[PDB]
């Protein structure tokens, strides 16, 4: 019946920049407007890893096919797409130039570029991750691995001895709570110390560059540090990983507080991939300070250039940059964009809700849910000390969540509400 | 000079107690799932292999 909209145009009315959350919004945008508008999508990476099930993926409760998704699958068939990143953006002219060099016009811009990973912030880190034997592990898989490479799952298993370091980069970084696996490894490494698999002379410390683990929710941040002390894990703040020497297994850390660097021997290194602010978003005068989008906390509309929006991780919102937060940010964007296409007012407000599971044990978890003011709901930090209630909620997220992201990208299942 | 006539093509296996040590038990078999709990981990720790464990449970 309906003919596919064209991609060989000079201008559009809505333009989504991103595939992870920019694709789900476009799929939810067109279905609400019944395809009244012709929109274009321009992402940068061909593969979207489901970091929300990263820890069940490391436990191999999720196959690699259910963790690796293409970017085209998030976008519907009616709308055209192209894997070309934007080179520069002209908000005063309402146009966007791609890396190829073709100028494309727009009436509304939805920026979902998120936080771009930068492996080059740590010298030699990427090459030590891609190596199929080196004990350097990371938060995401390199794209050069085949389907038979399962090094990601050997971080907890192959820790027979040595010094172990869990490195947290400088905020803002992607995957704050959803990639915290120091509680599941502690329980498994407690078993290894019982029957001798783990040597009694081993060291594990959390190298956190920031001062706190959860920035915008102090209720959950106090719980983490309280539980880390009860477990016995040592934490070092204001220290960030700087260089990884693959030859002698040396890790260069630097205390950003005092500017003092040191060299430490490691045998099991895990680091969350650090982010990097994209320079073109600063040349166009859209970001502020740290490099995040300066938009309204309520309507997600930018301060200036009211035709430009922002959501996901790239937006500067006083909340945890999770995926369930994006479920409630696409409903607001697809609404307010619909209102500016008709000149109407903006009645969609974002309350700052964000939900992320915190794996407190090998097979138990608790939910970190909070509003804009850091206040949690009925689920916040409940059944946190393990038990049947915590065990059932774990199996529902480990065995029954990865199969749901297929419907999210297709369009069969919408957000929670 | 027996090592001069030794054939290194037999190094494809490392046989010890009738078991090949270069066996990818982390990707194949009952030992592949990393979500095993304390009991299953301690059980594989004792026998080190699935072939020996299954052989004993056959009679037990
Ligand atoms: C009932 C009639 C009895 C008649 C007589 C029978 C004879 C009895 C005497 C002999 C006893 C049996 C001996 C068996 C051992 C033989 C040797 C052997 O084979 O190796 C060990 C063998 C190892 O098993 P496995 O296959 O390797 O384990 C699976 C994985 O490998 C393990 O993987 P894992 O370790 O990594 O993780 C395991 C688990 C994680 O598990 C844990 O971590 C938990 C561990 C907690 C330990 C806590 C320790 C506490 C210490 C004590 C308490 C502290 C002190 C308290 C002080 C109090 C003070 C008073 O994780 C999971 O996710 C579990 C999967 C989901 C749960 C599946 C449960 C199925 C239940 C179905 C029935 C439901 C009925 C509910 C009704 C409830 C009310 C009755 O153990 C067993 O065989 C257990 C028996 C199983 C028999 C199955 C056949 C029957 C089917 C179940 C019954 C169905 C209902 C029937 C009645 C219905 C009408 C009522
Ligand atoms: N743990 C992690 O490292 C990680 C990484 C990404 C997403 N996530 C999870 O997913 C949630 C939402 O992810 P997200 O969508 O906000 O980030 P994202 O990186 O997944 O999405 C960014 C998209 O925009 C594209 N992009 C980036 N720069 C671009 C440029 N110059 N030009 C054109 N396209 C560009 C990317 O290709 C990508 O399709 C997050 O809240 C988080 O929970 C986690």
């Amino acid at each position: 019946k309906r003919k596919k909209t064209s991609g060989d145009l000079d201008n559009y009315d809505v333009l989504f920049v991103g595939a992870n959350l920019g694709g789900i919004c476009s799929n939810h945008f067109d279905k609400d407007t019944h395809g009244k508008y012709k929109c274009f999508v321009s992402f940068d990476q061909p593969i979207n890893q489901i970091y929300s099930v990263r820890i069940p993926y490391e436990q191999q409760r999720v196959r690699k096919s259910e963790y690796i998704h293409f970017s085209k699958k998030s976008i519907n068939q009616f709308t055209p797409s192209e894997m070309l990143a934007v080179k520069e953006i002209l908000p005063e002219q309402n146009a966007v130039v791609l890396s190829s060099g073709r100028r494309i016009g727009y009436n509304q811009l939805v920026l979902a570029t998120g936080l771009k990973h930068d492996f080059s912030q740590i010298k030699g880190f990427y090459e030590a991750l891609e190596h199929p034997e080196h004990p350097v592990y990371a938060n995401r898989d390199p794209e050069t691995w085949r389907s038979a490479q399962h090094k990601y799952s050997k971080y907890i298993s192959n820790f027979k001895s040595g010094d172990g370091y869990f490195c947290i980069p400088e905020y803002p970084y992607a995957g704050e709570v959803e990639c915290f696996n120091f509680f599941v490894s502690d329980e498994v490494w407690k078993w290894a110390q019982h029957h001798g698999a783990l040597s009694p002379k081993h060291t594990f410390t959390i190298v956190n560059a920031n001062e706190k683990f959860v920035h915008y929710c102090d209720s959950a941040d106090a719980f983490i540090k309280e539980r880390l002390e009860k477990r016995g894990i040592r934490v070092e703040y204001n220290t960030k990983l700087l260089e990884v020497h693959q030859d002698g297994q040396k890790a260069t850390f630097i205390n950003t507080k005092t500017g003092e660097k040191s060299v430490r021997d490691y045998n099991n290194l895990y680091s969350i991939v650090p982010s990097k602010r994209q320079e073109f978003l600063d040349k166009a005068g859209l970001t502020n300070g740290n490099g995040l989008l300066n938009v309204d906390h309520q309507t997600l509309q930018h301060k200036k250039y009211k035709n430009i929006f922002g959501l996901g991780d790239a937006a500067d919102l006083p909340t945890t940059k999770t995926f369930w937060a994006g479920w409630y940010q696409i409903a607001v964007v697809r609404n307010n964009v619909k209102r500016n296409l008709q000149g109407q007012t903006l009645n969609a407000h974002y309350d700052g809700f964000s939900k992320v599971p915190l794996f407190t044990g090998h097979q138990t978890l608790t939910y970190v849910a909070h509003s804009y003011g850091g206040v949690g709901n009925w689920q916040h930090l409940k059944h946190n000390n393990g038990g049947i209630l915590a065990w059932m909620r774990y199996r529902s997220w480990a065995k029954g969540m990865a199969k749901k992201f297929q419907d999210f990208y297709n369009g069969a299942r919408l957000g929670p509400p | 000079m027996w090592y001069k006539y030794f054939s290194k093509q037999s190094w494809n296996l490392r046989v010890w107690r009738k078991a090949n040590l270069k066996y990818n038990q982390d990707d194949f078999g009952m030992t592949q799932p990393k979500y095993i709990a304390r009991f299953g981990d301690f059980r594989f720790r004792l026998v080190r292999t699935e072939g020996a464990l299954r052989g004993c449970m056959f009679f037990v």
